[PDB]
């Protein structure tokens, strides 16, 4: 708690503003997947492993499509039918992640809670948005898009899934950032339903941001630590105590 | 319309082709130019609706206004944010394209001055600092290049290359480095 | 030492009994390996000495000195007789690691030199400063 409190601390009030918070590649950022990873890898997956079972086994036969753009849409296929199966599995697999708030696990959810209340120590007024849409850019989107990369399913699904997953990704993402389509033409059809979901994904998220492992394996953070030995001391009796510690173990 | 995306793009490949010429002053008001064409993206809608090199040109603006010195650091800021763009643009596409077809002749025209031969390392440094990206035209300016470093008959001659000793040496992607080892290996 | 008040010389590389003290040091530098100087009883009057005389004399003395205080440290953990506790053992053998810091051969005096074992027994000066002298004797009293 109290290192994600410091580090999330220093992104807060090295942040300009609250639309550029988190979304880059900054250490925080990369720690806040790492976190995300290693507290929900099990929830995610135990989430969305029968859903892409039901997307894939006994669904996927009879053509279902999902591209929406009419620039790539095969004369074949209607747009109206893709849109209507698109926003029925999006309804289905949204109202799993909002009724998926029991099974969410507590250190996260403290994880959560810490950065609540740091976005919140800054930014009082819809901290909640830049706590949901962190869950939606950095966790559960990426595995969405390449769910055998994630670890979720044994191998690759067929194409027409993964153009939907895509398009699944930059839904849920309009949904947790609440904001609507506003680049892409064939995107604003999905809109109203987006916009109906605004409220339903922020409870959910105010339900997360409210109120357990193994030992370290065999890391050698001594490496970490004297091939930066050098300018570690000129940052600023912590110095001091960090060369006794140095003198006190031999090189390898 | 798309047609003035079109001439956008177009746009795009003329300050890109500008960005290795050899007036200094006309590399750094290319190089100013793009706050323009960030703005303009963001005002027709985030970082999608611009093909993604919006950070980088972000930085290009960032570089722009701090140092004018002679043109050897200027290059080099020019070879390090190209290779930093990391992204495929259609315009940077056309840009390495047409620069690496006009390159052949350079290139000739040189094998059969001193200016010349700037604006040809020149060249060399614009085109070894772009990606290149193939996700094959680029494979074969490799083998051109590693034809070309022993240059064993030509008047010029050295000058060719220690500078290709240093360009390559120094001045390539590192996502672009495999194509470079596996063609040492079977040459 | 008490005697050389009667005729006050400024330097005491000056006074006249200097080359005395510097023969007897070297006995206690060489007697100072395994407690075969009784640290349990005589350790307040040899630590007046350590403050009185660092960074004094030529390059073998200044390390004599500095492998003196190691081996009066290393001795006071090695001794049986004290029977001390765990944790103040802890802080004696960082002390070790403490003292045998280039900050602490640069308070010392020894700048140039690696290795004080070596030019110790081989066999113009730096001016002293009084505040590594401060900080000398705040270690040996954390330690004490």
């Amino acid at each position: 708690y109290q290192l994600l409190w410091n580090m999330f601390s220093k992104e807060v009030e090295l942040a300009d503003s609250m639309q550029t918070l988190f979304r880059g590649n900054s250490l925080a950022s990369k720690i806040m997947t790492f976190c995300f990873k290693v507290y929900g890898a099990t929830y995610l997956q135990k989430l969305l492993d029968p859903l892409l079972r039901i997307v894939i086994t006994s669904s996927d036969w009879q053509h279902v499509s999902f591209e929406v753009d009419p620039t790539r849409l095969e004369p074949s296929e209607s747009l109206e039918e893709n849109q209507r199966n698109l926003l029925q599995m999006t309804e289905k697999f949204f109202h799993a992640i909002i009724s998926s708030s029991s099974e969410f696990p507590p250190q996260l959810r403290s994880v959560c809670h810490c950065l609540y209340q740091v976005v919140s120590q800054r930014f009082p007024q819809n901290s909640i948005g830049a706590v949901g849409s962190a869950m939606f850019l950095r966790f559960i989107n990426p595995a969405i898009v390449s769910p055998y990369e994630a670890g979720i399913l044994d191998k690759k699904p067929p194409p027409r899934i993964e153009r939907g997953l895509k398009l699944m990704s930059k839904i849920l993402q309009s949904i947790a950032n609440h904001v609507l389509f506003t680049k892409e033409e064939h995107m604003r059809p999905f809109n109203d339903f987006v916009k109906s979901n605004f409220d339903a994904a922020r409870r959910f998220f105010l339900d997360i941001a409210s109120d357990f492992i193994s030992d370290g394996n065999v890391l050698a953070l001594h490496r970490l630590l004297w091939n930066n030995q050098e300018k570690i001391g000129q940052y600023l009796r912590p110095f001091d105590k960090m060369a006794t510690l140095l003198a006190y173990l031999g090189p390898p | 319309p798309p047609i003035c995306r079109q001439a956008q793009t177009k746009l795009e490949v003329a300050l890109y082709m500008f960005l290795w010429n050899p007036d200094t002053e006309a590399v750094l008001v290319a190089m100013s130019c793009f706050r323009h064409l960030c703005e303009e993206a963001d005002i027709r809608c985030s970082v999608h609706n611009l093909l993604p090199n919006y950070n980088t040109f972000m930085e290009f603006a960032s570089v722009s206004n701090m140092m004018s010195t002679g043109r050897a650091a200027l290059q080099k800021r020019v070879m390090a944010l190209l290779r930093r763009i990391e992204h495929p643009t259609a315009g940077n596409t056309e840009a390495w394209e047409d620069t690496h077809a006009k390159w052949e002749q350079a290139t000739k025209l040189i094998l059969n001055d001193t200016d010349s031969l700037q604006e040809w390392i020149n060249m060399t440094g614009f085109l070894c600092a772009l990606g290149g990206v193939c996700l094959t035209p680029v494979s074969k300016f490799m083998d051109r290049l590693l034809s070309l470093m022993v240059c064993n008959h030509e008047k010029v001659g050295l000058q060719i290359r220690t500078n290709v000793k240093d360009l390559v040496g120094l001045e390539l992607s590192p996502a672009l480095y495999p194509m470079l080892f596996n063609k040492l290996k079977n040459t | 030492i008490d005697k050389t008040c009667l005729s006050p010389t400024p330097t005491l590389e000056q006074h006249l009994m200097w080359d005395d003290i510097a023969i007897l040091a070297r006995y206690m530098l060489m007697l100072s390996f395994n407690n075969s100087l009784d640290v349990a009883a005589h350790l307040p009057y040899l630590f007046h000495v350590v403050t009185f005389l660092v960074a004094t004399g030529p390059l073998s003395l200044r390390a004599s000195t500095h492998g003196l205080v190691i081996n009066i440290i290393h001795s006071l953990c090695t001794c049986s007789q004290l029977h001390f506790s765990e944790e103040t053992k802890q802080v004696l053998r960082l002390s070790l690691t403490e003292f045998s810091l280039p900050k602490f051969y640069l308070l010392f005096g020894i700048s140039k030199v690696k290795s004080a074992a070596v030019i110790a027994f081989r066999s113009e000066r730096e001016t002293f400063a009084l505040t590594s002298l401060e900080t000398v004797t705040e270690a040996l009293l954390e330690i004490m």
